[PDB]
RNA sequence: AGGGGAUCGAAGAUGAUCAGAUACCGUCGUAGUCUUAACCAUAAACUAUGCCGACUAGGGAUCGGGUGGUGUUUUUCUUAUGACCCACUCGGCACCUUACGAGAAAUCAAAGUCUUUGGGUUCUGGGGGGAGUAUGGUCGCAAGGCUGAAACUUAAAGGAAUU
C-alpha cells in the first residue's frame, strides 16, 4: 500500500524527480514519509538509545520510550528522528519515519586541497542545542571520525571520512549532543564559500513545473 | 536553620571566648 | 531598512533629525539681520544669544535670551543672513 | 569584553591574576602549601607499614549493613593511629 | 515587461476614492511603510494610490504565474471581505477560505480541509494573522492587503490599502480579479469596466 | 526567580522609598508594595437612606460620599480584598474593569 | 567543489536569496519562490516565461520583505516608481 | 438532560450532506428514509436520528448553519446573492479632500474635485 | 561620558562644513582682531570675548576669520591670563564651595562636590604641567588657591 | 572611549550583515579602516564604499555584497611571526582552504595569503571568514 | 558625652491563650526612637544585572530641555506672553509587543552582536559542609568590621522548569 496525500508524493508516484537533489534545491517539505524511501533506497538506520521517560499520577506513572533515531547511507544524507511512544518497538518505528522525513544533506568538501572525492566538511561549522555545543571541525585524510560515540555514528551515517569534533556543554544527555550534530551539519549548507559567489539560474519548482500530473483527479 | 540566627550565636561564642581570653590575660 | 541609499536623504528627514546626528553636521542656527524703529541700519546678531544685545552704538537692545531662539524686542523687523 | 585585560602590555596583571586564581583549585593548594608532609596520615607516600594495634569491626553506612573488620593501626615514621580496613572473607584469621 | 498602457485610467483612480482606499489609514504606523504621500491634520495617513495600484498589478503578475486556477488560494477571516472573497473565487479559479481559517491545514495533511498552495491571499495580517503564520511553515508567498498600521510578517507583496471596511476591502478584491482576468482570461481588451461591476462584491446585507 | 519583572513596583529610579503604615495590621509597608483602594462609599448606608429622607429636614439634600485611600498591606489584601491571585499569564495585566 | 581534474562534486548547489544573497538552506521551511509573470498587450500574460525570485526565510520571519520584493521588481523592470533608493 | 449526544449529531450532519433531498420536514417519513438509507444496528438510534434531521430540516428552513452547506444548500445562498446598481457620481460629484487633490495632481490627469477642510 | 556624573549628556555646540569664512558677512579680519583684542583689555575671557564676538558683530568662530585661534591671538598681543581659562574658572568654584563649607559644618553632599572640584582641579593641573603652562611642581588647592584667584 | 576603531567599524559592518542590510554607517573611519575594507574589497568580500571628507574625523558608508559572514578584528595587534601565522589561520579561518587574515605589516595591511607570497608579516589586525 | 523626652516601643513587668508560651494578642514600661558633638562602615546597601563605548527592532506613553506650526485657547481691541495641541528632537525613568538573537531554562532590546569564540578595562567564583569559623594581622572606646585557613567531612548541595 502507498496511496499519495500532497502534491509532492503524487508527483513522485509518477516518476518525475529522479533524486532528493532537486527537492532539496527548492526546499520542498516532504511530510509524507514513503518520498525519501522511494528516491533513497539506500537508507542505513541506527538506533541510538531509548531511555525510559516517565510521568507522574495519582497512582504510578507513565513510562513512555523515547527513543532517538539516525538515519543516512554514504552520500551525504542524513536523518535524525526522536519519538516518545509507550510501545518499544513501534516508537523506533515510528522515530525511523520521523528521520526519513528529517532527511538533509552535507557539503562534503576538502581538508586541504581538492585531490579525490570530499569526504570531510567545507568548514568549522557548529551547531548548539539546549547547552551542547557540538562543533565539528575539517580533518585531513584518513584521520579518522574524532567524536564521541554517538556523534561518531552520525558521522559514519552521513558519509564523512574524517571530521574532529569539539563537542561541550553537557554531552552526557544524548539526543541533545545529536539535536546538535544534526543543527551543526545542516549548518554546512549555509556558510557561503567563495565556491558560491557564482550566480545561480533559480529554476522553477517541480510544483511549477508537473503541474498537472500533481493534484487529485 | 535560619543563617541569620546561626550567625547570631557564632557571634555570642566569639564573645564568649573574648571574654574568657581576659579572664586568662 | 535593508536598503537605504544613504548619504542623499530628503531635506524633510535631515530636518527632522538631531543636529549632530545627520551626515555632514551643520548648525541649523540663523543669522537674524535685524533693524530697529530708531535709525536705519541693520545687525548681523545670531538667532541665539547668551548676551542682552545693544545695537551698534544705540542701547536699543535688540534681543532678550530665551533657552533657545532669542525672543526678539516686541517690534523689530529682521531679514535672514 | 570580560574580565582579563584583552591588553598587550597587560601581561603582569594576567599573570599575577592566575597565580591568585589558582589557589581555589584543592590539588593546586595541596601541591602548594604542601598538605602532603603536614597532614593526611601517609608521609605523600602511596604505602606505609605500621602496627596492627586493636581490630575494630567499624558499623557500616547507611543503605548497607554490615560490619566492617577494620584495624586500629599505628603508624611507624609519623606514628598516627589510622582506621586500616582488610578486605575479603574475613582475613583476620590472617591479621592478628 | 511594462505594457505602458497600464497606467493607473482616471476611471480606475475615481473608483478607487469613492472607496477611500488611500484615504483611510489610521494615524498610526509600521515602520517598513513608505506608501504614504504626506499626511493629514487629525487621524489620517494617506496612501500613494498610484504605488497601491502597481503593487496590485503585481500582485495579479503573481497570481498569473501559477498554472493550475484553483492552487491560488484566497483568506478571509473577518466579515468585511468574506462576500468579496467567495465573489473572486467564483470569478477566477481560486479555493476560498472565509471564515474560520482551519490551524494548520497547510500542515496537517490528515484534516478533512487540507489545502496545499502555490499562492495565498490575505485580507487582515492582523487577524487572519494566523494562517500567515501557517503559511511560513510549508513555503507559500503571501499576498495580502496591509492596512498601513498591521505588521509585514511573512509578507511577499502586500497592496497597500484601508481597512476600516466596507467599500475598500471588496473594491481591492474586485480590483485584483479584474486584473488577474486581464492577465491570462476571458476579458481581453486594455479598456471597459465590463460586466465585472465592483458592487457584485462588498458588504451587503448585515 | 523573579516572580514580577517590577517585584513589589514601582521603585524604578527612586532608591529607597518612604514607608506607609497599613489599616487592619498596622504593620509599616513601602508606599509601593502598598496595595491602595480609594473607597468612595456614601457617608450613610443604602436603607439607611430612605429613612433619612423620610424623616430628615430640607430640600432632599445633596448627601456626601466619604473618602478614604485605605493601604491595605500586600498580605491582609489576601484577606479577599483586591489582590485575588492570578496566573503566570494572568499577571501580565495592568487593569481593573 | 571541483574534483582537480574538472569533475564536479557538492551537489544541490544552493538557492541563494535575490535580496539577501544569503543562502536559502536545505530545510528552509519559511522560504520562498516568487514567480512574476511576463506580459504582453491586449490579455497575454505569456506562459512558460517567468521573472523569478527567490526570498530567504529570515528576511521574511524579520518582516522586511514586501519592500525588498519591491526594489527587486523595480530593478527588473517588473515595476516603476514604487519603491526609491532613499527614504 | 435530552442533549444528543456526538455520534448521533455526527450521524444526522452526514445524512444531510449526503442526501438533502428525500428529507421531507416531518418526522415519519424522514425515520423511514434514515432506516433505509443509513444502516443502524438499533431502533431507537435511527429514530433518534431521524428526529435531529428533522430538527436540522427545521432550522434550515429559517437560514444557513454552519457546517451544514453542501452543493444544493450552496446554490440557494451563492444564486440568491448580487444586489448591484448603486456602485460607489450619487450625492454630488467626487467630493475629495485636501490631501487627495494634492495627490490626485501628481497621479491622475484630470479628475472631478468637491475639496473639504478637514482641522481639529 | 560626563567625567563626573552618571547623566550622559550630548548638548554640545556643532560647527559648519566650511572652514572659508561666510561669503556675505562682511567686515574684514584686522577689524575682528582690534575688537578681540579690546574686550580682552577690557577683561573679559577668551570664551566670553568669543561669545561677544558672535552675537552683536559679525563673527562665527575667530579661526574661520583671523585665521588664528581666539587664545593664539590673545597670546601674540601678550594680554593672556596667567592661570588658564576653564583652570581658573574651576579654582574658583571650588574656593567658593570651601568658603561655603567654611560656614555649613555639617553639609556632606557639598563637601562630596567639592571633594570632585579638587579631583578635577587636579585633572587640570597635570595636564596644564604636561603642556608647560603652569611652571612644574606647581599644585593648586585649598590655602593657595584663594590668593591666586584675585 | 571608543578606545579602538576598527573594532567598531567592524562590529557595525557584521551586524548589518547579519541583519541583511545593505548598507552600513561607520562613524569615525580611518587610514587603517580604509585600508582594510579595500583589503577585503580586493578579494571581493565588500561592494563600493563612500568615505566622506567629513571637514572633522570621517565617515564611511559601506556596500554589502551578502559575501560578508563575519569580519573580527583581533583584541591586541599581536606581532605575529611568519610561523604564527600558520597557527593564527588554523585558529581564526574555516578552512586550510580560504578567507583571510588580515594582518598589518610593514609593507602595508595586507591579507595573510598576501603576506606569506611576499614573506613579510607583523602585527595581525583582523580576518574576513 | 550633653540636652529633649510626645508617641511608639529591645528589655522587663503583666494579663490571657495553650500540655507548655519569660511566643504570637492585650496593658504599662526604662534603653532607644528625635537632636548637638563624635564614632562604628555594615544591610535582600537588590535592578540580586561592574563601569565606559559602539551597533542592531519596532511601538506608543511619561518627566526634563529645545526648535517647527497663520493650530486651539485666555481678551484687557491687534495682542504679546503662559496652559494645552500636533509633528519632531536630544537627555532620562520605565514599560508593551515581537525575536529575526541570547539563554540551561525562567526570561532578556539587553543577560544581544560568543566555538562564526578578540572594543577598553576593574573586581569576584571554582562541588557542598567545616566556615565567614580558627589563627594572625590590622582599623574599632567596645559591640565589631576588612582580610581569612586548614584539618577533617560528604555524592551530592544547588538552579530553572515539568508531571
Ligand atoms: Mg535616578
Ligand atoms: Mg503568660
Ligand atoms: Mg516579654
Ligand atoms: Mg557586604
Ligand atoms: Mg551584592
Ligand atoms: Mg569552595
Ligand atoms: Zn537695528
Ligand atoms: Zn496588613
Amino acid at each position: 500500500g502507498w496511496v499519495p496525500v500532497t502534491k509532492l508524493g503524487r508527483l513522485v508516484k509518477a516518476g518525475k524527480i529522479s533524486s532528493i537533489e532537486e527537492i532539496f534545491l527548492h526546499s520542498l517539505p516532504v511530510k509524507e514519509f514513503q518520498i525519501i524511501d522511494q528516491l533513497l533506497p539506500n537508507l542505513k538506520d541506527e538506533v541510538m538509545n531509548i531511555k525510559p521517560v516517565q510521568k507522574q499520577t495519582r497512582a504510578g506513572q507513565r513510562t513512555r520510550f523515547k527513543a532517538v533515531v539516525v538515519v543516512g547511507d554514504s552520500n551525504g544524507h542524513v536523518g535524525l528522528g526522536i519519538k516518545t511512544a509507550k510501545e518499544v518497538a513501534g516508537a523506533i518505528r515510528a522515530g525511523i519515519i520521523i528521520a526519513k522525513l528529517s532527511v538533509i544533506p552535507i557539503r562534503r568538501g576538502y581538508w586541504g586541497t581538492n585531490l579525490g572525492q570530499p569526504h570531510s566538511l567545507a568548514t568549522k561549522t557548529s551547531g548548539k542545542c539546549g547547552s551542547v555545543s557540538v562543533r565539528l571541525i575539517p580533518a585531513p585524510r584518513g584521520s579518522g571520525i574524532v567524536a564521541s560515540p554517538a556523534v561518531k555514528k552520525l558521522m559514519q551515517l552521513a558519509g564523512v571520512e574524517d571530521v574532529y569534533t569539539s563537542s561541550t556543554g553537557s554531552t552526557r544527555t544524548l539526543e541533545n549532543t545529536l539535536k546538535a550534530a544534526f543543527v551543526a551539519i545542516g549548518n554546512t549548507y549555509g556558510f557561503l564559500t567563495p565556491n558560491l559567489w557564482e550566480v545561480q539560474a533559480l529554476t522553477p519548482s517541480p510544483m511549477d513545473v508537473y503541474a498537472d500530473y500533481a493534484t487529485a483527479s | 536553620m535560619r543563617a541569620k540566627w546561626r550567625k547570631k550565636r557564632t557571634r555570642r561564642l566569639k564573645r564568649k571566648r573574648r571574654k574568657v581570653r581576659a579572664r586568662s590575660k | 531598512v535593508l536598503v537605504q541609499d544613504l548619504l542623499h536623504p530628503t531635506a524633510a528627514s535631515e530636518a527632522r533629525k538631531h543636529k549632530l546626528k545627520t551626515l555632514v553636521q551643520s548648525p541649523r542656527s540663523h543669522f537674524l539681520d535685524v533693524k530697529c524703529p530708531g535709525c536705519l541700519n541693520i545687525t548681523t546678531v545670531f538667532s541665539h544669544a547668551q548676551t542682552a544685545v545693544t545695537c551698534e552704538s544705540c542701547s536699543t537692545v535688540l534681543c532678550t535670551p530665551t533657552g533657545g531662539k532669542a525672543k526678539l524686542s516686541e517690534g523689530t523687523s529682521f531679514r535672514r543672513k | 569584553g570580560k574580565g582579563k585585560p584583552r591588553g598587550l602590555n597587560s601581561a603582569r596583571k594576567l599573570r599575577v591574576h592566575r597565580r591568585n586564581n589558582r589557589w581555589a583549585e584543592t590539588t593546586y593548594k595541596k601541591r602548594l602549601l604542601g598538605t602532603a608532609f603536614k597532614s593526611s596520615p601517609f608521609g605523600g607516600s602511596s604505602h606505609a607499614k605500621g602496627i596492627v594495634l586493636e581490630k575494630i569491626g567499624i558499623e557500616s553506612k547507611q543503605p548497607n549493613s554490615a560490619i566492617r573488620k577494620c584495624v586500629r593501626v599505628q603508624l611507624i615514621k609519623n606514628g598516627k593511629k589510622v582506621t586500616a580496613f582488610v578486605p575479603n572473607d574475613g582475613c583476620l584469621n590472617f591479621v592478628d | 515587461s511594462l505594457p505602458s498602457t497600464f497606467d493607473l485610467t482616471s476611471e480606475d483612480a475615481q473608483l478607487l476614492l469613492a472607496a477611500r482606499v488611500h484615504l483611510g489609514a489610521k494615524n498610526v504606523q509600521v515602520h517598513q511603510e513608505p506608501y504614504v504621500y504626506k499626511a493629514r491634520p487629525d487621524g489620517v495617513n494617506v496612501i500613494n494610490v498610484g504605488k497601491t495600484w502597481e503593487k496590485i498589478v503585481l500582485a495579479a503578475r503573481i497570481i498569473a504565474a501559477i498554472p493550475n486556477p484553483e492552487d491560488v488560494v484566497a483568506i478571509s477571516s473577518r466579515t468585511y471581505g468574506q462576500r468579496a472573497v467567495l465573489k473572486y473565487a467564483a470569478h477566477t479559479g481560486a479555493t476560498p477560505i472565509a471564515g474560520r481559517f482551519t490551524p494548520g491545514s497547510f500542515t496537517n495533511y490528515i484534516t478533512r480541509s487540507f489545502k496545499e498552495p502555490r499562492l495565498v491571499i490575505v485580507t487582515d495580517p492582523r487577524s487572519d494573522a494566523q494562517a500567515i503564520k501557517e503559511s511560513s511553515y510549508v513555503n507559500i508567498p503571501v499576498i495580502a492587503l496591509t492596512d498601513l498600521d498591521s505588521p509585514s510578517e511573512y509578507v511577499d507583496v502586500a497592496i497597500p490599502c484601508n481597512n476600516r471596511g466596507k467599500h475598500s476591502i471588496g473594491l481591492i478584491w474586485y480590483l485584483l480579479a479584474r486584473e488577474v482576468l486581464r492577465l491570462r482570461g476571458a476579458l481581453p481588451d486594455r479598456t471597459q469596466p465590463w460586466a465585472i461591476m465592483p458592487d457584485l462584491y462588498f458588504y451587503r446585507n448585515p | 526567580p523573579k516572580k514580577r519583572a517590577s517585584n513589589g513596583r514601582n521603585k524604578k529610579g527612586r532608591g529607597h522609598v518612604k514607608p506607609v503604615r497599613c489599616v487592619n495590621c498596622s504593620r509599616s509597608v513601602p508606599k509601593d508594595k502598598a496595595i491602595k483602594r480609594m473607597a468612595i462609599r456614601n457617608i450613610v448606608e443604602a436603607a439607611a437612606i430612605r429613612d433619612l429622607s423620610e424623616a430628615s429636614v430640607y430640600a432632599e439634600y445633596a448627601l456626601p460620599k466619604t473618602y478614604n485611600k485605605l493601604h491595605y498591606c500586600i498580605s491582609c489584601a489576601i484577606h479577599a480584598r483586591i489582590v485575588r491571585v492570578r496566573s503566570r499569564t494572568d499577571r501580565r495585566i495592568r487593569a481593573p474593569p | 567543489m571541483e574534483n582537480d581534474k574538472g569533475q564536479l562534486v557538492e551537489l544541490y548547489v544552493p538557492r541563494k536569496c535575490s535580496a539577501t544573497n544569503r543562502i536559502i538552506k536545505a530545510k528552509d521551511h519559511s522560504s520562498v519562490q516568487i514567480n512574476i509573470a511576463q506580459v504582453d498587450e491586449e490579455g497575454r500574460a505569456i506562459p512558460g516565461e517567468y521573472v523569478t525570485y527567490a526570498l530567504s526565510g529570515y528576511i521574511r520571519a524579520r518582516g522586511e520583505a514586501d519592500d525588498s520584493l519591491n526594489r527587486l521588481a523595480q530593478q527588473d523592470g517588473l515595476l516603476k516608481n514604487v519603491w526609491s533608493y532613499s527614504r | 438532560g435530552r442533549v444528543r449526544t456526538k455520534t448521533v449529531k455526527r450521524a444526522s450532519k452526514a445524512l444531510i450532506e449526503k442526501y438533502y433531498p428525500k428529507l421531507t420536514m416531518d418526522f415519519q417519513t424522514n425515520k423511514r428514509l434514515c432506516d433505509e438509507i443509513a444502516t443502524i444496528q438499533s431502533k431507537r438510534l435511527r429514530n433518534k436520528i431521524a428526529g435531529y434531521t428533522t430538527h436540522l430540516m427545521k432550522r434550515i428552513q429559517k437560514g444557513p448553519v454552519r457546517g451544514i452547506s453542501f452543493k444544493l444548500q450552496e446554490e440557494e445562498r451563492e444564486r440568491k446573492d448580487q444586489y448591484v446598481p448603486d456602485v460607489s457620481h450619487s450625492n454630488d460629484v467626487l467630493n475629495v479632500d485636501t490631501q487627495t487633490a494634492e495627490l490626485v495632481n501628481s497621479l491622475g490627469l484630470k479628475l472631478p474635485l468637491s475639496v473639504s477642510s478637514v482641522s481639529a | 561620558g560626563r567625567m563626573h556624573s552618571k547623566g550622559k549628556g550630548m548638548s554640545s555646540s556643532a560647527i559648519p562644513y566650511s572652514r572659508n569664512a561666510p561669503a556675505w558677512f562682511k567686515g574684514s579680519s584686522d577689524g575682528v582682531v582690534e575688537q578681540i583684542i579690546k574686550y580682552a583689555r577690557k577683561g573679559l575671557t577668551p570664551s566670553q570675548i568669543g561669545v561677544l564676538l558672535r552675537d552683536a558683530h559679525g563673527v562665527t568662530q575667530a579661526k574661520v576669520i583671523t585665521g588664528n585661534k581666539i587664545l593664539r591671538i590673545l597670546k601674540s598681543n601678550g594680554l593672556a591670563p596667567e592661570i588658564p581659562e576653564d583652570l581658573y574658572f574651576l579654582i574658583k568654584k571650588a574656593v567658593s564651595v570651601r568658603k561655603h563649607l567654611e560656614r555649613n559644618r555639617k553639609d556632606k553632599d557639598a563637601k562630596f562636590r567639592l571633594i570632585l572640584i579638587e579631583s578635577r582641579i587636579h585633572r587640570l593641573a597635570r595636564y596644564y604641567r604636561t603642556v608647560s603652562v603652569l611652571p612644574p611642581n606647581w599644585k593648586y588647592e585649598s590655602a593657595t588657591a584663594s590668593a591666586l584667584v584675585n | 572611549t571608543r578606545t579602538s576603531v576598527l573594532a567598531d567599524a567592524l562590529n557595525a559592518i557584521n551586524n548589518a550583515e547579519k541583519t541583511g542590510k545593505r548598507q552600513v554607517l561607520i562613524r569615525p573611519s580611518s587610514k587603517v579602516i580604509i585600508k582594510f575594507l579595500q583589503v577585503m574589497q580586493k578579494h571581493g568580500y565588500i561592494g563600493e564604499f563612500e568615505y566622506i571628507d567629513d571637514h572633522r574625523s570621517g565617515k564611511i558608508v559601506v556596500q554589502l555584497n551578502g559575501r560578508l559572514n563575519k569580519c573580527g578584528v583581533i583584541s591586541p595587534r599581536f606581532n605575529v611571526k611568519i610561523a604564527d601565522v600558520e597557527k593564527w589561520t588554523a585558529n581564526l579561518l574555516p578552512a586550510r582552504q580560504f578567507g583571510y587574515v588580515i594582518l598589518t605589516t610593514s609593507a602595508g595591511i595586507m591579507d595573510h595569503e598576501e603576506a606569506h607570497r611576499k614573506h613579510v608579516s607583523g602585527k595581525i589586525l583582523g580576518f574576513v571568514y
